[PDB]
């Protein structure tokens, strides 16, 4: 069921902007038209009312997005091969910092081409590309160039696939609605076979040059990755399990392969990365479990499961008709699927951030504290943005695609029927958490300021010991040998163990948890609960409330329903997204500040040859992170000295963005604190001045809309704050050393 | 209660009455316009002040005007 | 390498379970038309599913016995 | 002929003019740098 040439390819409609919207195609009258145009481009459900054409547009846009990502990755490989020092870093890891951006000498900006090692002048890259390339077995610039060329070819393939699947041969609706096969094809297909292929790549290619570089072989003396597969004698030379071939695999004797597929745990004490044998065995187990999972649902042969029948069988005495109907929602509404996928992908990116620091999987990434901090913070911010988008598209589904006649006494209807109880209890939880975390900080600030340190909440005072987290850390410490008998080391040394001391620097130690950790974890719980409260109230009240009973008729994105009923501005689901964006921003700023301070205070530093570690901020987190003043002075004021004393050096760009973000945040407050009536009257005065000299434009200038004013405000606020924190974090962690 | 006034530029398009979510306005017969009808507000004690009727009005400098005044349970839109 | 043959032949408990628990057996595109008593009784995809399940429980059983 | 008017759209002309002016300024700096006044 594939259509034949639905949409012709013509250059004429490119030159008439606003073709997709009926109102936009009449032409511009006010400037809002222009601002409507970019606002209305990707809302495919609003332009066309048929689900089929919306699905075609989404499929071709997905191919275009994949093309954009491939262009970005190809550029990264090209900048790592021509304008980088991957050659030179690879022979000497701990004398040379990674640098993959070379900047032209112009207007004095060549100062940013700093000395990174081996006669190189360029920006020290902190994305960790070198450590992943070492973990994959890369050893030459020509192979990185080949990967860049292949990425360009795959981007062209993605563009051609998008053009083909929109304009030439495009599928029908029941192709998209066949989700039973799509989940099997994504589990046993993409994830399972991709991890099987990467496990095969690990075992064959990434393991030999990695273990030879850890042994001490120069990178030029390791010949090339393909000559291993040319001659299997090299594997039996190095891993002596490669003597029986594929025979123990098919004959239930997998213990022969317990030489390159292991269960060690911990880190490799030459690099600080995870064990590559551990990661290959993990990838193989993940592949087998995912192949097994990708044969659950009936696709074409009558064997499997019906997801509809599974959902319809789940109902109880508390939940009425249970999960009746959710298959129809998730097969007809793109927005509902987008909401739940954004939630789980944001949670996954946050899980990735939290798992990557404590179990560093790349060689020499852990001792590069800039790379660790950058990766943690970047993945945290990506996850938080995706969770806000999840709340957004849940509200969008509630406004647009919800139907009450086709959800009667199921779970979703009962959510809507007890949303008051849900939101009121979440409100009480948020107030309780805000008091019993931030007021603990306020209590501590006041008692320290009053000269009563024995009355504070601290380890040397009234103690708040996180005893459950300590007990779980203890159980993880006694895991390898008692509850994990075949595991050699612990899953991570953050739970308890000994300090890995690759080079003179630290990679991981037991992260102890005291009163300050208790306080900051309950701060995290509080802020996550408030962001969840905002987004869940926006979802549950997107259609109606006691204030506005017809909110679904007003849409998802509307400023207000007027000054009446006391005032109803910011009632829409979009405005709940707007507020949840700031609260997610606050939550993640505190999360990454906790991470940066705890890692600099109790983990990172310099190891003495006797076995003692001098930390970066000398363990001040236990006594200073219990007050707001300690966070202001010992964390913000103290560590901002690197970003403000950067001028005249190679880090001075991090100074400039430290100013520049401070601009944009403040600029945001113009849009956030004001309203468009003032700006429209001011625009009237400037139009009168333009009328005097006959320079009045034909498109009439207007103030921005109320929604657009809020959008510009939140965008500039988040941009300025994130750029400020990025500049501060990077100039601190490129000067930690 | 809020005050809803209708001025003589009304052309009887009935859009303010259709836009009103609380049944404040009707259309009564008139002679000042070609439609021969003018909006009226007999039920301003039910008006919440949402100004949807003002948004619907097509006459330049709207013929219907809502003035927020005394605040009641009905006017603040309270279900409690 | 002989007792594992008897264990992954007694894996046919998966076939026995799928005889009396699979909702739809003889429905697929290719359904193994020479039907007989106990080899191709329900169909090709039922046989494939039961042999995969048998291999799964056979691997589990042999690595459980091999302590 | 729609591509000619697609280039004629306002962002394409303003980005082309911005690139032209930026190229002129960058070239005048990389030929003759460090001018604060008229010598
Ligand atoms: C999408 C990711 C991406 C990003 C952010 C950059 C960024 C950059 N590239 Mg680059 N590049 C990319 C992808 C990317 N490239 C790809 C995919 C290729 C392969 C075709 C190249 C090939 C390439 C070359 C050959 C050069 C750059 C150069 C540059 C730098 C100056 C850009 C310039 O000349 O403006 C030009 C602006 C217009 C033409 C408009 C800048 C840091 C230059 C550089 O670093 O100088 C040493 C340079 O010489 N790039
Ligand atoms: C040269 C080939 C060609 C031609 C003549 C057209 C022509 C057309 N397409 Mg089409 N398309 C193409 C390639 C082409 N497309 C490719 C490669 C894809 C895959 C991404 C699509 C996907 C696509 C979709 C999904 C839709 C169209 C639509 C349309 C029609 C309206 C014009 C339009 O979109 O506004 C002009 C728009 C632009 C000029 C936007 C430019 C792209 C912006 C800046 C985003 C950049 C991302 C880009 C898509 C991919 C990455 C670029 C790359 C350099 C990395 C028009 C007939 C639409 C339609 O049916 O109209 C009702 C529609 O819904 N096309
Ligand atoms: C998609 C993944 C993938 C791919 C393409 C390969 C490919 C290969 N493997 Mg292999 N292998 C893999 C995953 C993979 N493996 C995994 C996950 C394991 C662990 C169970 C093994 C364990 C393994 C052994 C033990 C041996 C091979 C061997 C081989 C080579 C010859 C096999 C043949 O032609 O028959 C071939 C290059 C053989 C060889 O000669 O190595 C080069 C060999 O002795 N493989
Ligand atoms: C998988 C991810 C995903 C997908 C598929 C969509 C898809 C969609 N979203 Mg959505 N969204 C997402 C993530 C996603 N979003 C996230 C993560 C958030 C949280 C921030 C939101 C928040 C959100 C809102 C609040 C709204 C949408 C809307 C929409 C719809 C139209 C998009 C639009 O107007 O395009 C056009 C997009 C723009 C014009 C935005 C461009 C301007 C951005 C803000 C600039 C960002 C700054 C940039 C990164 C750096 C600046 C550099 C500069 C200095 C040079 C479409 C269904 C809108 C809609 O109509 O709903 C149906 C809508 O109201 N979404
Ligand atoms: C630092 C500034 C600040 C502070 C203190 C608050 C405080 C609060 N906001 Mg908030 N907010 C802010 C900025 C701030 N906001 C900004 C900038 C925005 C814009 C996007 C928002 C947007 C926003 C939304 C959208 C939401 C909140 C919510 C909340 C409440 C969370 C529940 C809670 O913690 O209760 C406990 C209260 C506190 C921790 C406040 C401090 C109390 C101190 C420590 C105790 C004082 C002791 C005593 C009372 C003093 C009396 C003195 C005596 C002489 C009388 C709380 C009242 C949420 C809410 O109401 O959920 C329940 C909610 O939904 N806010
Ligand atoms: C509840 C906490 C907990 C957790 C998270 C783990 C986690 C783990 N245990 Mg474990 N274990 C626990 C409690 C726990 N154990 C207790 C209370 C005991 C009894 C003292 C054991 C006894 C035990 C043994 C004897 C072994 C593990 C092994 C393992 C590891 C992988 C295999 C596995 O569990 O698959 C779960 C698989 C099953 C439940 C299948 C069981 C067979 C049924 C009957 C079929 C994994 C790290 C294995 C190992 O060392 O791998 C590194 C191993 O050989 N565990
Ligand atoms: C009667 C048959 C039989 C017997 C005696 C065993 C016996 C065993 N199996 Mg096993 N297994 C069987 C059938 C059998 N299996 C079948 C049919 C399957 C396929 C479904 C499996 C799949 C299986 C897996 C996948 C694993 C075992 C494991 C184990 C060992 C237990 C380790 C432990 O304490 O778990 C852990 C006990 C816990 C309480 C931990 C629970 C924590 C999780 C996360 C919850 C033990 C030798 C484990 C092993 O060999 O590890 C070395 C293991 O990983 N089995
Ligand atoms: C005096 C003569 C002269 C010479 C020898 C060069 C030489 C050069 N220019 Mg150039 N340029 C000149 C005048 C000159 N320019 C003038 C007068 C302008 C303004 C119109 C420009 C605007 C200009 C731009 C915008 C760019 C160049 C670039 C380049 C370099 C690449 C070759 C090319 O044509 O592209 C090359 C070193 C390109 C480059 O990448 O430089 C490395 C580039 O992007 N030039
Ligand atoms: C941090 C860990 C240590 C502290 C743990 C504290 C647990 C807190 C109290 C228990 C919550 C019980 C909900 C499960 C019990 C539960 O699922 O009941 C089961 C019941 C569904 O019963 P049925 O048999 O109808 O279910 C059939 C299902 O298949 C659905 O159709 O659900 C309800 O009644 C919904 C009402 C939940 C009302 C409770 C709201 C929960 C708010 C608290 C959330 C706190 C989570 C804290 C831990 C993360
Ligand atoms: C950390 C970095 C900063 C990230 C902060 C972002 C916060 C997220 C804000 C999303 C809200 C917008 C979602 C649509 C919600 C929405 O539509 O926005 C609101 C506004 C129009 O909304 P109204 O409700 O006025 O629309 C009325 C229409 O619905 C009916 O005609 O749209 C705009 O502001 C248009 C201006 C876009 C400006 C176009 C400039 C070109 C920028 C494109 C480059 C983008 C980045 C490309 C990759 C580099
Ligand atoms: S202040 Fe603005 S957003 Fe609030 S009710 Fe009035 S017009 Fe609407
Ligand atoms: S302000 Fe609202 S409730 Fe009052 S008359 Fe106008 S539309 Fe009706
Ligand atoms: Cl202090």
């Amino acid at each position: 069921s594939v259509d034949n040439n639905p949409v012709p390819t013509s250059f004429e409609k490119w030159g008439k902007p606003g073709h997709f919207d009926r109102t936009l195609a009449r032409g511009p009258k006010t400037t809002t038209w222009i601002w409507n145009l970019h606002a209305n481009a990707h809302d495919f459900d609003s332009q066309t009312s048929d689900l089929e054409d919306v699905s075609r547009k989404i499929f071709s846009a997905h191919f275009g997005h994949l093309a954009v990502v491939f262009v970005w990755l190809s550029g990264m490989y090209f900048h790592g091969a021509k304008f980088s020092n991957y050659e030179g870093w690879l022979a000497d890891p701990t004398h040379i910092k990674p640098s993959a951006q070379v900047v032209w000498p112009i207007v004095g900006q060549g100062i940013l081409n700093g000395d990174v090692g081996g006669g190189f002048h360029g920006i020290q890259i902190t994305s960790g590309l070198f450590y992943l390339w070492r973990a994959s077995g890369f050893t030459d610039s020509y192979q990185l160039y080949c990967t860049a060329i292949g990425g360009l070819v795959m981007a062209a393939l993605m563009l051609f696939a998008g053009w083909f699947h929109y304009h030439v041969k495009a599928p029908k609706l029941e192709w998209f609605q066949n989700v039973e096969s799509m989940m099997n094809h994504h589990l046993a297909g993409l994830l399972g076979l991709g991890s099987l292929g990467w496990a095969g790549h690990q075992i064959h290619v990434s393991m030999p040059i990695n273990k030879l570089l850890d042994a001490g072989v120069a990178p030029k003396d390791i010949p090339l990755p393909h000559e291993f597969i040319l001659e299997p004698s090299k594997m039996a030379e190095l891993y002596p399990s490669f003597a029986q071939g594929l025979t123990p695999f098919f004959t239930l004797n997998w213990g022969v392969y317990s030489d390159f597929l292991t269960f060690k745990g911990g880190l490799n004490p030459v690099t600080g990365g995870l064990w590559l044998s551990d990661t290959a065995h993990h990838h193989l187990a993940i592949a087998v479990l995912f192949i097994i999972a990708g044969h659950m649902y009936r696709t074409n042969w009558g064997i499997g499961h019906s997801m509809k029948e599974i959902l319809e069988a789940h109902k109880g005495p508390f939940t009425g008709e249970g999960h009746k109907g959710l298959y129809e929602i998730l097969t007809t509404s793109w927005h509902a699927q987008l909401a739940i996928n954004l939630a789980l992908l944001g949670s996954l990116t946050i899980i990735v951030a939290q798992h990557m620091y404590a179990m560093p999987p790349y060689p020499y990434q852990a001792i590069d504290y800039a790379t660790q901090l950058s990766l943690f913070t970047h993945h945290m911010w990506i996850g938080g943005f995706l969770i806000v988008g999840a709340g957004a598209h849940g509200a969008i589904f509630m406004v647009r695609d919800y139907d009450p006649a086709k959800n009667v006494n199921n779970l979703l209807d009962r959510m809507l029927r007890h949303r008051d109880a849900i939101i009121s209890h979440l409100n009480w939880v948020c107030i309780f958490l805000g008091f019993h975390s931030f007021g603990l900080y306020i209590h501590n600030d006041t008692m320290r300021a009053l000269g009563r340190p024995q009355d504070m909440f601290s380890d040397t005072a009234i103690q708040l010991q996180p005893i459950f987290a300590q007990w779980v850390q203890h159980l993880h410490t006694l895991a390898p040998g008692a509850t994990a008998p075949n595991a050699l080391a612990t899953a991570s040394y953050a739970f308890g163990g000994e300090t890995i001391a690759v080079a003179g620097k630290v990679a991981m130690m037991p992260i102890t948890l005291g009163t300050a950790d208790f306080m900051v974890h309950h701060i995290h719980a509080f802020t996550i609960h408030v962001t969840a409260l905002i987004l869940l109230k926006g979802v549950l009240y997107a259609r109606s409330s006691r204030l506005v009973p017809d909110k679904a008729n007003l849409g998802f994105r509307f400023p207000c329903d007027g000054p009446g009923r006391g005032g109803t501005c910011q009632v829409s689901g979009w405005d709940h997204v707007f507020l949840g964006l700031f609260w997610m921003y606050n939550s993640l700023s505190i999360v990454i500040f906790h991470f940066s301070w705890k890692m600099q205070s109790d983990v990172w530093g310099t190891v003495s040859p006797d076995g003692s570690v001098t930390h970066v901020t000398l363990g001040n987190f236990a006594q200073s992170a219990i007050t707001i003043n300690g966070w202001l002075r010992d964390f913000l004021w103290a560590q901002a000295a690197n970003v403000i004393n950067s001028y005249g050096s190679a880090l001075s760009a991090y100074g400039i963005m430290f100013l520049a973000g401070h601009f944009v945040f403040a600029f945001s407050l113009m849009f956030l604190f004001s309203g468009r009536g003032y700006w429209q009257e001011l625009i009237e005065s400037i139009v009168w001045a333009h009328n005097k000299l006959n320079v009045a434009p034909a498109i009439q200038p207007r103030a921005l809309s109320i929604i657009q004013g809020r959008a510009v405000g939140v965008a500039h606020y988040l941009l300025g704050g994130i750029v400020t924190t990025w500049a501060f974090f990077l100039a601190r962690s490129l000067s930690i050393g | 209660s809020h005050s809803v006034k209708i001025y003589d530029t009304c052309i009887g398009c009935t859009q303010c009455v259709r836009a009103c979510p609380l049944d404040v306005l009707e259309m009564v017969p008139w002679d000042g316009c070609k439609a021969a009808q003018i909006a009226s507000s007999p039920r301003t004690e039910d008006c919440v002040g949402c100004k949807r009727c003002e948004t619907a009005c097509p006459t330049d400098f709207l013929s219907i005007r809502v003035y927020l005044g005394a605040e009641t349970t009905r006017s603040m839109g309270l279900a409690y | 390498l002989s007792v594992g043959i008897i264990m992954c032949l007694c894996n046919v408990f998966a076939f026995v379970i799928g005889y009396f628990a699979i909702q739809k057996t003889g429905k697929g595109k290719d359904l193994a038309l020479p039907q007989l008593a106990s080899k191709k009784t329900f169909g090709l995809p039922e046989l494939l599913a039961t042999m995969s399940f048998g291999h799964i429980l056979g691997a589990g059983m042999v690595l459980g016995l091999a302590s | 002929d729609g591509l000619k008017s697609f280039l004629s759209t306002a962002p394409v002309m303003i980005m082309a003019l911005l690139t032209f002016t930026a190229g002129i300024l960058i070239e005048f700096n990389r030929f003759y740098p460090d001018l604060l006044f008229h010598p």
